[PDB]
């Protein structure tokens, strides 16, 4: 009493639990209660994760206030101390857990049948205590209360199949959701539910982390469960059940992996964004502990708002540097919000649909989307059209022989200085959900490859991917393309043709998957275009690198009176007001462009005979025209079968932008037009 | 148990605090600030810390001063208790939702206790010492559990336990290794209540002797400093630092039978980041109302630009438009961050290609000395690893990352490798460094203005040849430089005698407090990163010249409190000048691209900032285009 | 560290103290008393202790009451802190020259915790128990050092150290064996400053089961009680005692590896000396203003003496002048202590020689029951060792030393040895016992009044013979007896029927709360040594008869607040009567000596005390001489 003194805190957990139960049972504003609908789904085993919205709790409290009832601030209590309310809400859900309307069959998970077995076993042991005491003949309330004193049942955490998470309350619908930098998360925020805004830099493999290790004793037939809380644990050697503890001949008990409780465990590393780091500082990282069904929701390169419980961990640094009870910290992730939704996770829900129709019905989708790509960049409309086609990409074809065709458009922008090639690269990086901006001859030599290291979390050798690997199923914007090393150039060649990187080096023999669309920006030989010199002469690209690019723009800066007047009005308007000059044309928001492009990428248009015949004729005419000029000062490198597949890819991308399933003549017309005007700036 | 000497010292320090009213004023201001944004939000909370001037303490009570300096463990706790008592006495209006211990920080003259990690020996132990050095290591800011709160569900009761270590107090306690309570006294299982437990930020930095004062060729000396709950994150690695703290000895040093010697470190009380040239610490300056009044008074003058232009480097003769460009770069434009995420540069880069001895390096050294934050580099003396970032699983900032929001003075720019040149290409326009190396994909901010000096191909700028052959630099690299000045050492009799009279007048200079034949002393100017406007010594003999400190104050004021907005009346001039420069055939020194429109815009914004104007008028655009036309052609219109 | 439950209990007991205003009144009275004689002398200082009625606590908060009774270590410290806080809150006027810890004492009904040393078992440990017993041993009142103050001459500074033991707190501490400081922290020799150090009185008494309730023939059970700083010297060996305290267990009981069982004792909170008949504890009684008013009202009556005489033993028929003498002895005279040192006796002795069954022993038993302090002895059942003191190197008080300032009722006085007779000779006139044995020369005070009963030589008082042959007692011994009454059982028909009707009326008596055939219960009347005047049951059927408790109150009031002074108008009567008695030849029952003058004086003073008069008037001397003449001759004038 004198030691371990008691303190008077304003938190009463009994009525807080009562409020939690009332909210779970009665809240229905989002036909019946939302949360019992969710628990009914969980009981029937269609759902294994319970997400408790703090907006729902806040709305429930507001409604209780409006009707006059005084309700404790459950939202603030959860935000201040979130670890206890996961525990509380789990107990409350267990109390109000509906019976399953679907019977256990052979297609259910082994965990589900194990939980059903132990639930039935504990109810049977309750009934067996009851029958035995009734036979002993010594009110049913007292009989029951004796039974739960003399039963060793499976605790509710062992008969539990769902995972509980706390979704932060929205800023518009409002502490736990305002984004914090890694620096702004001090020790005052420890123990609270907080949201950190950052970029993920390293994700470990999903490993089974034991939470309650189970053992079976062959002597008494008991199952002894030992909870695990730390990095390491000491296994039990002798049984600790009632029978063996009371007896003198103890039983030696063996592990039961199938009966143990495991958690899907990941240890991600979030990092400060460049806009969050102070002046002259290096960004610092934070450890995120992802558990349960939330795993595989974070990947390196993701810019995310991660909401979780900021919790302390035992010290892991040097012992001589420990001054007091120093503790490491991590973020027990509860919710993940992706700034750039991936194209693979696209679903045609109602709101996604309404937005897409409001984009289509406005008309001129192709030109609106192209002109909306970097709208302060002015007068590069064919450039923006080609970039939009690169974002959409063609249709990947796997022939039955096992052959694969790339399906992705590589675009090279060779141009004069000050033409916005680098500004167009960052625009594409911003638009793309998986976009990697690199500069040649910087530090990307290992970037255009993967490096083998050791995972600190899990004792394995894993090769972490670089620029060409992190931008997988995305876009790699390579600036200063003409200034890379030979190894990097060969890697780019392999990526642009086979979409793989074959590495055979000391310690590694692998074929990395790099399904990357390459957007290169280059400067012409001598840094400025010499129209006196041949185009191929001024292009410092091997006929084989040039061949790989589906489109090669020649962005030349020729002086003029009207064109320069119009660029200067645009740039000066952008400098006054942080927006583009045109009032008739409104740019598409980059989030709504990503949603349209995600929708468009789900279509796989095919080519009919009537369109592919023209495609063949155009290819023949292109080949003849290329043959007629091999060195006529306008030679772009003669046409190749790669130009046919680039024409095909551009036509398929244009068909996808129309949300069509037929590759029409208009799309092939526009593809040929884009290829032709890729090279008219020379004239 | 209460101590009579402790109470006597507490009341003596209370008398000291009553005598010097500035300390009640500071504590009252801190308390009202905390209460005001506590009630406002039901920004940041100021720490309960007071800077104490040791000179005032010596004036009041010399033994209390000597007791704090020599026996801090016996005099600092009583003084902190007196300050806490005083603060809780004035706390008539408590913050919404003794108590709140107030800590002390010290400043002033330390005498023999002002030391360095090399001169800090074992006879300074248990003394209040000020150590000047360089921060080489900063450990993670780790929470330290100082009070754990637990919940017993069976009794439904909240318990707590306080924890104490050897570094939290200046005096030595009896060690009490109280275990973490995993259960109640009577067997009830406890649940840790995070968010009600108390964690205190703790950092351990390493301060090493500064390279500018450490002996050459000798292994440097380091000292550990421990910071707690408000001094954490006050410095970064590479920062010059002055740490005031108690040089403590800890542990037993191998005497306790279970180390070679006793474990010694500094319990940091105060952290002052210092400003040294070519370091990553900016130069905060105190702007009194008189200084702001003078700044506004001079800004009202029409020729203030010229007044600021000539006062930059009076010692250098001529180079007047170069000085104008340097002043504009010191001001700089305003960067644009559009909603979609794009970035428009607001930093002005300057290149000076010229003949030997036209003072390009003296104009670089002056910018290094006078800029708020400037880093000096030489071509091939620093590589891209030394200019941009470097991977060590951790990143080490280079020359252009430490100089973020600053100036990079690159001498011998021509003698730079192409591997460095590509990184410089990225840094100048996009103002970022993308590493993407060894699994570290990071975009560091390098929003720095680059001023560089270079020599021609043959060592002498041949006026017969064209600039493109005399420079031998990539055209794409020369486009990034907003203003390229070609300076030629033309032998003309008028300027020959005028430059020689200037050089001799500058050499015939005496400081106010020096004799005719006294060697001028020179210190390293370790300014603290927190009286006349004009200059008495005028090498030119003429408009008035302002002192360099006042010019720095003016630049700081215009740079931090003026954000000019472009106007249509300036846009017309800017657009007309850009169109003419693009279309007119004049054999320009540098090419004309859309970057030229933006150097026009940036220079107009900088000149608007010079006049303290919030709008860029027509005159600003005209003078910006004038300087640009000089820089491109050599006109004097 | 503060405890939430401790503060909750403190505030609950503060609410209890606020509800019952008598406790602020008691604390305020104690504080004003202490301040008043503190300022008066720049008598005695009342202790900081409050009697708490457990019945009131049960009425207010039953769980607080049950917590104090069952878990005293957790509920008594908070209540004492609440009382101390309350006392320091009312202490607006501090005593001349929280603070001053106030202790608690408990009274009321304890229920199952009201025990005896035999029934006090190990399942009463750590409980607040009230134990009734007899004090058999009282250790020396030894000082205990609770704070030592030392002086360092080199520094000229005063240091101190506080000491704590296991018995000073109800809760268990961590043991801190702090050594006695023989030197300063830094090597300076310390000098102990006695008179500035704090010493607390400590006593350890042994309470044994009372002989009146202990089983016969069985070894008695004892319990140790520890008293601290105000309960010391509250009792003496042989006293009946009720000690309220916490039954504590101390030490380890042999578990701590370096006893057969744990060392158990009672930490005394309250000590009540109890009044039992034939014990050394007097009978303090509470005299309300109503009682004093009634006493004065009856004293104003002329026949109050008779009213007090008949109300003594209504059950005994007759023996009216014997009852008058017994009442006068209960009052007694006033002793004289002359300046030179001589002593004049003020105690009245009575002897009753008589035939079998004339109620001499019932008149002795009544005096034993009703006297303030009375010890009952029998001849040869107690020797001079049992009557006077006895050497054990220490002295044990006998029957007539314990009965100092009291009454000694000696039955069967004739069956007393001469060795006892000589000691009785000393005790009756000089009122002292001189031991002078085994190196112990001590003069104990035996200022007691002796009433004795005796039988004649032949068992029947022969009226034919003379008293000197019928008594067979030394004449010098009979002189000490102030009044010698010879009672004879004369068979006379009138008094035969009258005494038989009285004996039967007394036998036909029913208590107010009893049935016709219900056996009357009987307790041992353990009165606490701190509602009508007249009696409903009158065996005689007549003046009014007062109740025995009211008669005891009247005797106490007259005995403690009336000191009559002899007057000349009484002296004339006394001298005349003494001269006549000495010279007149009447064949007196007892001899006439100068002791007869003083029994006249003593009886006159006693009768003056009966009337509450401060001066002995002529009527008092006349009635004293009247009773004496009856006692010597049998006259009825
Ligand atoms: N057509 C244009 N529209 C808008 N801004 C332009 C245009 N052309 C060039 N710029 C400007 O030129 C500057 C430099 O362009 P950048 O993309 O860095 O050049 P490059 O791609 O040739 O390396 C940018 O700040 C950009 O705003
Ligand atoms: N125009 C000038 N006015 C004043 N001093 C000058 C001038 N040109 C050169 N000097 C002097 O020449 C010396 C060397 O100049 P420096 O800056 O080293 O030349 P460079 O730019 O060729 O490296 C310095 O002391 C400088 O003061
Ligand atoms: N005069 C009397 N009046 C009333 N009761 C008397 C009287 N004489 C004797 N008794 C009764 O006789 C009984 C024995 O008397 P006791 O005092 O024992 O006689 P003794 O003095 O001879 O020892 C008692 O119950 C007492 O009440
Ligand atoms: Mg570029
Ligand atoms: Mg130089
Ligand atoms: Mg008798
Ligand atoms: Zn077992």
């Amino acid at each position: 009493s004198a030691a371990l003194p008691s303190i008077q805190l304003p938190v009463d957990y009994n009525n807080l639990f009562n409020e939690i139960t009332d909210f779970l049972v009665t809240f229905k504003q989002d036909k019946g209660p939302k949360y019992m609908a969710m628990l009914q789904k969980v009981a029937n085993r269609e759902l294994n994760s319970v997400i408790i919205d703090l907006d729902d709790i806040l709305q429930y409290q507001n409604e209780k206030f409006l009707q006059g009832t005084q309700a404790d601030d459950l939202v603030s209590a959860i935000q201040q101390n979130a670890n206890h309310f996961t525990e509380l809400f789990c107990r409350a859900i267990d109390n109000n857990m509906p019976l399953p309307t679907k019977e256990i069959d052979y297609k259910d998970d082994v965990l589900d049948v194990i939980l059903n077995q132990r639930r039935l076993r504990n109810e049977r042991m309750l009934s067996d205590r009851t029958n035995e005491i009734r036979s002993e003949n010594l009110m049913n309330d007292a009989l029951r209360e004796v039974v739960e004193d003399e039963t060793e049942l499976f605790p509710p955490n062992l008969t539990r199949r769902y995972f509980l998470y706390f979704k932060p309350l929205s800023q518009n619908c409002a502490i736990s959701s305002k984004p914090l930098s890694v620096r702004q998360i001090k020790g005052d925020f420890l123990g609270q539910l907080i949201t950190v805004r950052g970029i993920i830099t390293r994700v470990s493999d999903v490993k089974p982390a034991v939470e309650v290790i189970a053992y079976t004793c062959d002597q008494c037939g008991y199952e002894v469960f030992q909870e695990v809380n730390s990095r390491t644990f000491t296994p039990l050697s002798e049984c600790t059940s009632e029978e063996c503890s009371q007896n003198q001949t103890k039983g030696q008990l063996f592990m039961s992996t199938r009966a143990s409780k495991f958690s899907a465990f990941q240890e991600c590393k979030i990092q400060e964004l460049s806009q969050q780091v102070p002046v002259g500082h290096i960004p610092r990282s934070l450890n995120i502990h992802v558990n349960g069904t939330l795993v595989r929701s974070l990947s390196p390169g993701d810019i995310v708002d991660v909401t979780g419980i900021f919790l302390p961990a035992p010290y892991t640094g040097f012992k001589a540097l420990k001054a007091g009870l120093l503790t490491e910290t991590y973020l027990e992730a509860q919710f993940v919000r992706q700034h750039k939704k991936k194209f693979a996770s696209f679903s045609l829900t109602s709101d996604v649909e309404e937005r897409v129709m409001e984009l289509i019905t406005s008309g001129d989708v192709y030109n609106r989307l192209a002109k909306s790509i970097a709208p302060e960049i002015y007068g590069n409309l064919d450039v923006k059209k080609a970039l939009l086609l690169l974002l959409v990409g063609g249709v990947d074809k796997r022939v039955g022989d096992g052959m694969k065709i790339r399906g992705d458009i590589n675009v090279c922008l060779m141009g004069d200085p000050g033409v916005a090639k680098s500004q167009l690269l960052k625009a594409i990086c911003k638009i793309s959900p998986r976009g990697v901006y690199t500069t040649g001859k910087g530090s990307s030599g290992v970037g255009l490859t993967a490096a083998v290291m050791k995972d600190p979390v899990t004792d394995e050798m894993i090769l972490e991917g670089g620029a060409l690997v992190l931008a997988d199923n995305g876009i790699c914007c390579i600036d200063e393309f003409d200034k890379m090393d030979e190894s990097d150039r060969t890697a780019i060649h392999e990526v642009m043709e086979q979409q793989t990187i074959s590495i055979s080096k000391a310690g590694i023999n692998t074929t990395l998957n790099a399904r990357t669309s390459i957007l290169a920006a280059a400067n012409p030989l001598y840094g400025r275009y010499n129209p006196r010199l041949s185009p191929l002469d001024n292009i410092n690209l091997p006929a084989a690198l040039l061949s790989r690019f589906d489109i090669l723009f020649l962005m030349l800066d020729i002086p003029s009176r009207d064109d320069d007047e119009k660029l200067a009005e645009h740039v000066t308007y952008v400098h006054m007001h942080n927006k583009q000059p045109d009032l008739d044309f409104t740019p598409v928001e980059p989030s709504k462009m990503r949603e349209y492009i995600a929708y468009a990428k789900t279509k796989r248009p095919v080519m009919s005979e009537a369109v592919n015949d023209y495609v063949v004729q155009a290819y023949i005419r292109l080949r003849q025209d290329s043959k007629r000029e091999m060195d006529s000062k306008f030679s772009f490198g003669q046409a190749t079968p790669r130009t046919l597949l680039g024409i095909i890819r551009l036509s398929q991308a244009l068909a996808k932008l129309r949300l069509a399933d037929m590759v029409d003549i208009d799309d092939v017309e526009e593809a040929l037009r884009l290829v032709r005007v890729s090279k008219e700036s020379l004239y | 148990a209460p101590d009579a000497v402790f109470g006597d010292r507490v009341r003596r320090f209370q008398e000291f605090l009553d005598t010097f009213t500035s300390y009640r004023d500071s504590v009252r201001s801190i308390q009202v600030y905390n209460s005001n944004n506590a009630a406002n939000y039901n920004l940041n909370i100021l720490p309960h810390r007071i800077i104490i001037s040791l000179d005032d303490l010596r004036e009041f009570d010399r033994s209390f001063w000597s007791g704090i300096l020599v026996e801090p463990a016996y005099f600092i706790p009583p003084a902190e208790k007196a300050l806490t008592d005083l603060a809780d006495s004035m706390d008539d209006v408590p913050h919404p939702n003794s108590r709140h211990p107030w800590k002390l920080s010290f400043k002033g003259s330390f005498g023999a206790h002002a030391l360095s990690p090399r001169t800090l020996t074992a006879q300074h132990l248990n003394k209040l010492v000020s150590v000047e050095g360089i921060v080489t290591k900063t450990s993670l800011v780790r929470p330290k559990l100082i009070r754990s709160v637990h919940y017993a569900a069976k009794t439904g009761r909240f318990h707590y336990r306080d924890y104490t270590d050897a570094t939290t107090t200046l005096t030595t306690r009896i060690p009490t290794p109280a275990i973490y309570p995993t259960e109640d006294t009577e067997g009830n299982k406890l649940t840790t209540e995070y968010g009600y437990s108390t964690f205190i930020d703790h950092q351990r930095i390493t301060v090493q002797e500064m390279p500018e004062m450490a002996p050459a060729g000798q292994l440097p000396r380091s000292i550990d400093v421990i910071l707690d709950d408000d001094l954490v994150d006050k410095t970064k690695p590479g920062d010059r630092v002055n740490v005031v703290g108690v040089f403590k000895s800890l542990g037993a040093g191998g005497m306790n039978q279970s180390l070679i010697g006793f474990k010694t470190l500094i319990l940091g009380n105060t952290v002052y980041p210092l400003h040294a040239r070519s370091t990553g610490v900016a130069a905060r300056q105190m702007l009194t109302d008189f200084d702001i009044r003078n700044i506004n008074k001079l800004s009202k003058k029409k020729d203030i630009f010229d007044i600021l232009s000539q006062s930059l480097a009076p010692s250098i003769y001529g180079h007047d438009h170069i000085k104008k460009a340097i002043l504009l770069m010191l001001m700089g434009g305003v960067e644009k961050n559009l909603e979609n995420g794009s970035h428009l540069r607001g930093d002005i880069n300057i290149l000076m290609v010229g003949d030997p001895s036209t003072a390009k390096s003296q104009l670089l050294r002056f910018v290094l000395n006078t800029a708020s934050l400037a880093i000096a580099t030489t071509g091939r003396g620093s590589s891209g690893v030394g200019l941009t970032a470097a991977v060590t699983r951790r990143l080490e900032a280079g020359a252009m990352v430490l100089a973020d929001r600053g100036v990079v003075c690159i001498d011998e720019f021509d003698k730079m490798t192409d591997v460095d040149r590509v990184a410089i290409h990225e840094v100048m326009e996009q103002q970022t460094v993308t590493i993407a190396k060894a699994g570290i994909h990071t975009t560091l901010n390098a929003r720095c203005s680059v001023i560089a000096a270079a020599n021609p191909v043959f060592g002498q700028y041949d006026v017969n040849r064209d600039p493109h052959q005399n420079i031998a630099l990539p055209d794409s690299l020369l486009s990034r430089f907003d203003l390229l000045f070609v300076v030629t050492d033309d032998i003309n009799e008028i300027r020959d005698r005028s430059i020689s009279e200037h050089v001799l007048r500058t050499h015939r200079y005496l400081p106010p407090g020096y004799l005719e034949g006294e060697p001028v002393r020179e210190r390293l100017n370790l300014s603290l990163a927190v009286d006349h406007v004009f200059e008495k010594f005028n090498p030119l003999l003429i408009p008035k010249l302002v002192t360099i400190p006042f010019l720095r104050k003016y630049v700081q004021y215009a740079k931090e409190r003026v954000i000019p907005q472009l106007t249509q009346e300036a846009i017309n001039v800017i657009v007309k000048n850009y169109t003419d420069l693009r279309n007119d055939d004049n054999t320009k020194k540098s090419p004309i691209t859309a970057r030229t429109l933006e150097t026009l815009i940036r220079l107009a914004t900088a000149h608007a900032k010079v006049r303290l104007s919030k709008t860029v008028n027509k005159v600003d655009a005209k003078v910006a285009a004038n300087l640009l036309r000089f820089a491109l052609l050599g006109e004097d219109i």
